RNA sequence: UCUCUCU
RNA sequence: CUCUCUCUCUC
């Protein structure tokens, strides 16, 4: 459990991270 | 094009000035000293007094159904006073009509609901940065891991379109799912005059959720959800699917810096005419206001004032669900995740021992400042679920969004020279609630 | 006029 | 990306 993904607040370049395997495992 | 911008700035500054001068009047009427007037807890109490005075429907309900041992025409809250260096809490009661009169006199005889919505958003941001909503998530059948979409879950209904822009995809999905569950339990939902009203509400909420989404497939799917006359289990499952898809193909959630009324009141008492200078909730104005403002808070024994200050900073800038790396880059100090913060919420309970409580200054200062965005990043037949799944499968957690945008120094008022962060060293954590 | 991070 | 959007029900 926890926070899987980021919701951007500031307009900065940055990589937007997310836990791809956890999100995708619910779609396979 | 410039004239409209300057009028918008003037209107926002008018709202800020009204809030600040109301805070000054309340501090005068409460006989608070400067230190006590700068306490964040006293400002929280005063703001809650304002919100409860103008909560028309709740006030009417309280009049019809009185509460236990409470006068339905009086608001109140904990006001903290320092006597001989010892803090003590007091419960003082104010007439709701008196509070409304004072607020209207603060806004020049106008019941400016914009300032009330501003305070509402400030409280919502504080609650988002402090408390998690996993129990409500699990009750409605959504995964507890989509907390990043639950921005603005504590915003009440009276906020309207101003607060609707702030609440995220998760909260809108949760409210729609609650409506669908109520319809599933009782068929008399969506019937009668109340049925027509709730159908209109459902359509409006679906439309603003559709506006939140960016890709065409998500908009088409929420459109299909909206078109159902009697939404049942299928639409609730489709809403859950859209909420999960919002984790990768993010939505357009509006972020604003809504500061506590203590900062605004101190600024207005200092002599800052927000009407003439102008205010923006997405620019340098909140950062500039926070840099030269002093705020005090109550620290329970065995707590870290740095962690409480970081929490208040995150709440002020609505950076609760922000990447920890960019938040730390903007702040200059490490933004520690929620698990490792040795601090509880800002508000003090009525049962606390008000003899060991101490006071600390809040470090609400940041090295850099950045523009707050509504965008959620770049996203790049009749069953659009497969198309959505394909779109999310193409995405990787390494794509760069907001290209060419950086963080500006505090002296760079016009946002001319951006600074791009390079997060390519040893990896820190990225999720606040992780 | 209430309380709470984390089924 | 600012701003007016106003609230099915006190919840
Ligand atoms: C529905 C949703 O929103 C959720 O809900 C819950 C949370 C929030 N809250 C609300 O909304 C409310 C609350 C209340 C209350 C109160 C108020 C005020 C004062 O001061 C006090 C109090 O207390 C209490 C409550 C509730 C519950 C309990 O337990 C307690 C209300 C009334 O009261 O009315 C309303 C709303």
């Amino acid at each position: 459990s926890g926070q899987i993904s980021i919701q951007p607040t500031f307009s900065v370049q940055r990589n937007l991270p997310f836990d791809r395997p956890t999100i995708m495992a619910a779609f396979t | 094009e410039r004239q409209n911008a300057t009028e918008i700035r003037a209107s926002v500054g008018k709202m800020i000035d009204g809030i600040g001068r109301f805070y000054i009047q309340m501090c005068t009427e409460l006989k608070l000293s400067d230190y006590e007037g700068r306490l964040i807890q006293n400002s929280l109490t005063i703001e809650r007094m304002v919100l409860s005075a103008f909560d028309e429907r709740r006030n009417k309900y309280l009049e019809e159904h009185p509460s236990a041992g409470k006068d339905p025409k009086k608001t109140g809250g904990p006001i903290y006073r320092r006597v001989d260096g010892k803090w003590r809490r007091e419960l003082i009661l104010y007439d709701k009509e008196e509070i409304r009169r004072i607020w209207r006199q603060a806004n020049n005889g106008d019941d400016a609901t914009a300032g009330l919505t501003h305070m509402m958003i400030w409280h919502s941001n504080l609650n988002d940065a402090t408390y998690q909503r996993t129990r409500a998530l699990v009750r409605t059948g959504m995964d507890p891991r989509m907390c990043s979409l639950m921005q603005g879950s504590t915003l009440p209904r009276r906020s309207g379109a101003a607060g609707a822009a702030v609440k995220g995809v998760g909260t809108m999905v949760m409210e729609l799912i609650r409506m669908i569950k109520r319809g599933i339990n009782d068929r008399n939902f969506w019937r009668g005059e109340n049925g027509r009203r709730t159908r209109i509400a459902y359509e409006r909420m679906c439309n603003i959720l559709k506006g939140k989404f960016q890709t065409a497939a998500q908009r088409t799917m929420v459109d299909q959800v909206r078109e159902s006359r009697n939404p049942g289990n299928a639409e609730f499952e489709d809403l859950i699917f859209l909420a999960r898809s919002a984790l990768i193909l993010r939505g357009s959630v509006a972020h604003k810096s809504c500061l506590p009324a203590c900062v605004y009141g101190s600024a207005v008492a200092s002599g800052y005419d927000f009407e003439r200078e102008g205010y923006s909730l997405v620019g340098i104005d909140p950062f500039r206001l926070l840099q030269n403002s002093q705020v005090y808070s109550l620290i329970r024994p065995n707590e870290n004032p740095a962690h409480k200050s970081q929490l208040v900073w995150m709440a002020c800038h609505s950076a609760a669900f922000e990447d920890l790396r960019v938040s730390s880059f903007i702040r200059g100090t490490k933004v520690v995740p929620r698990g490792k913060l040795s601090t509880r919420g800002v508000q003090i309970a009525s049962n606390e021992n008000m003899e060991t409580m101490e006071s600390s200054t809040l470090e609400l200062r940041s090295r850099y400042w950045a523009i707050r965005t509504r965008s959620g990043g770049n996203t790049n037949t009749s069953d659009m679920r497969t198309e959505i799944i394909r779109l999310m499968e193409s995405a990787r957690p390494e794509d760069v969004s907001f290209q060419g945008r950086g963080v500006f120094e505090l002296s760079d008022e016009k946002a001319t020279s951006p600074i791009v962060p390079s997060f390519d060293m040893s990896n820190e954590g990225s999720y606040f609630f992780g």
